[PDB]
């Protein structure tokens, strides 16, 4: 046992599902008429592009919808044993020994 | 909007067996000749220049990639191709299929190389029609340049010889692929090296006289991360032009002339035309790339 | 709340706040033949099988 | 009665408006893209209306066009119109000017031999009385040839558009993008016979889009004093290719000069050649040979301009 | 052809003006469309301990913009298409003086930080503004500061060998359209380039000898007789026997891959061509070629 203790940090990934809630008419909603732009035009066949562009607005002085965690899906980090190796990240600060 | 399409007309329907094998190559880059509509079969793929009964030169096959018109296949029908062609600005879509597989993302180049690691895998057969289309193969420039270091250094030391870990294999991180370069005709492959052989005389002829003095200052004191190709033993011509005292004015000159034919080193160190992909899905494997030639 | 009996609000406030709306894109594609547009408006009004 | 006439002409150059289909009401729905596909339906058709009705949809970019101001003695009045332009910028002058050379007046100061050029020399003397009035203005003709810096101070432009010529001072226009319309006819570049040397010649290779054109300019020695040599080639064979091809040009150049440098050597005197990209013709829009006064001039058409940076080539 | 960047908080009475100057400038950008943050533009991703062919290989990788207009609660870009007309102002740090029908560059920066970048502290992300120079001199300030970081390496081990005075004298100075400019240096930007063009520096005198002695043959290119003519005696006896042949494979390998990455670096295209300028008004009329 060397005299020096030491702590360890360790990251973890987790998926988890959410919760939602929304307020009751908290944004408004505009509707542009949609512009139809053809293109690709092939003897076989047509192809249309609808470019539906729509502004919403934000209502009222606070924040008006919540998100929460909820149940938990798998976790994607091993939560296992391994540590960065110091000599991995930078071989430019070395011993003035050679051998 | 603009037309683009060429429509190739099979003069016998194909079979059953070579219909699978084109729609698994569905999305992927071929070149054709010219730029019009109707299309013969015989100028569809690469198979005018990568015969099978003369020596592939690939070289020259990539030498004549960079002249045509590329397209995009999109529908294979047994009676006929239907190809988008792509114009020198556009963004169009197009799918990852190549069989030695790569991962791609967003924000890569992309360039079309000769069917390097396997041309068995790339012909497939028309017996139903008398004709082999040879696709090419799509591969980003750091791997795309690195098959055409590979492919130069084998031209050179089999033409000293005449073994098959270090003068043909190429490294990618964390794989080895081996060439195809059993059968092959040199004669442009050579002469792309007789055009080494000026440059490299004339890059040797004005070396600035204090780079290769801090060589000397680090390749027996300190590490460096990639200078470990030397060891302590300095080069012994490094140290025969160490001889004469440094100068400034003498140097400027020996800089700037040697900036010059670096320029002039990517005539020699080509690809083909780019693709700037913007986008990529995984999911799919399908990209949508930016053509720009040249 | 109103006025009186050792009660002494922040008397009325009244902001004028100026936000911003957002836009946002939604593309689509739709593809169709060529074959039906054609026999479906022809220059002969002739009823159709 | 004359204003509504050019109500008319404005209102029938407008670009088509965009179709607006409702995708919130349900007979508006139904009868927005119903009028989609009753007007594709009408511009399939081989009928004049149908074309009539075709090529209003216009999405031309436009040349843009540089406005020069040249000295009248640096420039011939006697110039072809399409003659391709340089801009030559080693100092910042007094005064606002600018130094454009045809490559039929960068044929006095190259002072490249007759030999090469036998019908560009009757006619590069016969507008410059001395060349004298070009070489005033250079005072490093000699110190810009030996070190090889002078491909590093043009700039391509274009061909020429308008040419207002005066006493003193000569107004000229370019056409540094696109194609060029006349100040109205598209104007094609137009280069002599004598300069331009084809790579597409040959005793099947493939039918690209399109060709491009390069320019070359390549130091050397004549008289034992510095000179130079600009050649134009012309091929659509890729950029390997035809760096590959102008060093087989140019071999009975390189083994002629190096018989001197065997003696010498300086460091100033490796650098050769400069390959600039100037623009790109159409593929086999065949250039029509003629006269001017007898000089063979190629004019080509459809020819949009680029700009390149000068690469090296040795 | 229109990018808005959000900014949550307000911004303040000293980052304005700072802003008002640079009011047209090219900027480079992650992603190509609008709804982006301030620690998108710029080049705060790898600028704030930089290297250069990092910086230098983004910016072909990228979509540039120009700013149009600074108003205090976001700004407002302008996406540069392929060959695309506009209209830029000289603004940048240090001045430069360009000249009218010229190609300028885009390079990345690599003098001092108050010419380069804008410290902002309203949001806490400081942008960072590349080098737009005339291709020319950016090249020819780059062919020196290349000299100038490799006697500032002999000198730091062997102080001997590199005199100041005359190192201060060429190495500091731009000369280019009859204007010299002095250049401000206090570089750890070209601490690889250094390490790239020193470990190419010595493959290259063995590299032309393995490479003439293999191609000897009756069908050699004629010009190579003649280029043999020029490189030195004491090149011409270098012992290739010394290593051997699976090391001398190697000294290929890692050599050609030193002439290819150090070439397509210095071949990149993210520059543009002004047409139109006016030296008081500094004002540039452009149109944006990539590659």
């Amino acid at each position: 046992h060397p005299g020096f203790a030491m702590t360890v940090v360790r990251t973890d990934e987790v998926l988890a599902e959410h919760i939602l809630y929304c307020s009751r008419a908290s944004t408004s909603m505009f509707v542009g008429l949609p512009s139809v732009v053809r293109r690709e035009v092939r003897s076989d066949a047509v192809t249309f592009e609808i470019t539906h562009e729509i502004a919403s607005l934000h209502t009222a002085l606070g924040y008006s919808s919540v998100i929460a965690p909820a149940h938990v899906a798998a976790i994607t980090t091993d939560m296992g044993v391994h540590c960065q190796d110091l000599f991995m990240i930078f071989p430019g600060d070395a011993y003035q020994d050679r051998q | 909007a603009l037309d683009k399409s060429i429509v190739v007309n099979l003069t016998s329907r194909l079979f059953a067996d070579e219909l699978a094998a084109l729609q698994s190559k569905i999305g992927s880059v071929l070149p054709l000749g010219d730029c019009h509509r109707l299309q013969n079969i015989q100028a569809l793929g690469l198979g005018c220049v990568c015969s099978r009964e003369t020596s592939p030169d690939y070289i020259q096959i990539m030498q004549y990639l960079s002249k045509c018109t590329l397209a995009v296949l999109e529908e294979v029908r047994p009676d006929s191709l239907r190809l988008t062609r792509m114009d020198p600005s556009d963004n169009l879509q197009i799918k990852n299929v190549y069989a030695p597989f790569f991962q791609w993302d967003s924000n890569t180049q992309l360039a079309v190389l000769p069917p390097l690691f396997s041309r068995k895998d790339s012909t497939i057969v028309l017996e139903s029609n008398g004709f082999d289309i040879v696709f090419p193969m799509v591969v980003p420039q750091q791997l795309g340049h690195a098959i055409l270091q590979q492919l130069l250094v084998y031209h050179i030391y089999s033409k000293i010889s005449a073994l098959d870990l270090y003068t043909t294999n190429v490294s990618f991180m964390g794989r080895t692929y081996r060439l195809d370069v059993d059968n092959t005709d040199p004669r442009t492959a050579l002469r792309v090296l007789d055009d080494l052989s000026m440059y490299l005389c004339i890059l040797s002829a004005l070396v600035p006289r204090g780079c290769l003095r801090l060589l000397t200052a680090l390749v027996r004191h300190d590490r460096h991360p990639l200078t470990e190709v030397f060891e302590g033993v300095v080069p012994d011509e490094v140290t025969r032009i160490d001889l004469d005292q440094l100068s400034v004015p003498d140097d400027i000159t020996r800089m700037r002339v040697m900036f010059s034919y670096l320029q002039s080193l990517s005539s020699i160190f080509n690809l083909g035309p780019r693709l700037h992909v913007y986008a990529y899905s995984a999911e799919t494997l399908a990209a949508s790339c930016w053509y720009s030639p040249r | 709340i109103a006025h009186g009996d050792g009660r002494r609000p922040n008397k009325q406030r009244q902001y004028i706040v100026m936000k911003a709306c957002n836009k946002h894109h939604i593309g689509a594609e739709i593809e169709l033949a060529a074959a039906d547009i054609e026999l479906l408006f022809a220059e002969k009004e002739t009823p159709l099988d | 009665e004359n204003a509504a006439r050019l109500g008319r002409q404005v209102l029938g150059l407008l670009p088509p408006p965009t179709h607006r289909v409702s995708l919130t009401r349900g007979p508006e729905f139904a009868r927005g893209v119903r009028d989609l596909l009753s007007k594709y339906a009408a511009s399939t058709r081989p009928t004049v209306g149908s074309l009539h009705e075709a090529l209003r949809q216009a999405p031309f970019r436009q040349p843009t066009y540089g406005d020069f101001l040249v000295y009248s003695q640096t420039f011939s009045p006697q110039e072809p119109l399409g003659t391709f332009l340089f801009s030559f910028k080693q100092e910042d002058n007094g005064s606002s000017m600018d130094m454009l050379l045809t490559p039929t007046s960068l044929f006095m100061l190259s002072g490249m031999e007759a030999a090469k050029a036998p019908q560009t020399h009757k006619v590069a003397g016969v507008w410059y009385g001395s060349g004298s009035g070009l070489a005033d203005f250079i005072p490093n003709l000699s110190e810009l040839m030996d070190t090889g810096e002078f491909h590093t101070l043009l700039t391509p432009v274009g061909p020429m558009v308008q040419s207002v010529h005066s006493t003193f001072v000569t107004k000229v226009t370019s056409a540094m993008k696109g194609v060029g319309l006349a100040r109205r006819a598209h104007v094609g570049l137009t280069l002599p016979c004598d300069m331009l040397v084809d790579l597409d010649e040959s005793c099947r290779e493939p039918a690209g889009l399109n060709v491009t054109i390069y320019a070359s300019l390549v130091y050397l020695r004549v008289n034992q004093r510095p000179s130079m040599a600009l050649t134009f080639f012309q091929s659509g064979k890729g950029f390997a290719e035809v760096v590959a091809m102008i060093k087989d040009h140019f071999t009975d150049v390189i083994r002629t000069k190096y018989i001197q440098l065997r003696h010498e050597l300086y460091i100033n005197r490796l650098v050769f050649g400069a390959v600039c990209t100037l623009g790109t013709v159409p593929f086999d829009s065949h250039p029509v040979h003629q006269s001017l006064n007898s000089l063979p001039v190629l004019v080509f058409a459809n020819f949009e301009a680029a700009c390149g940076p000068w690469t090296v080539f040795l």
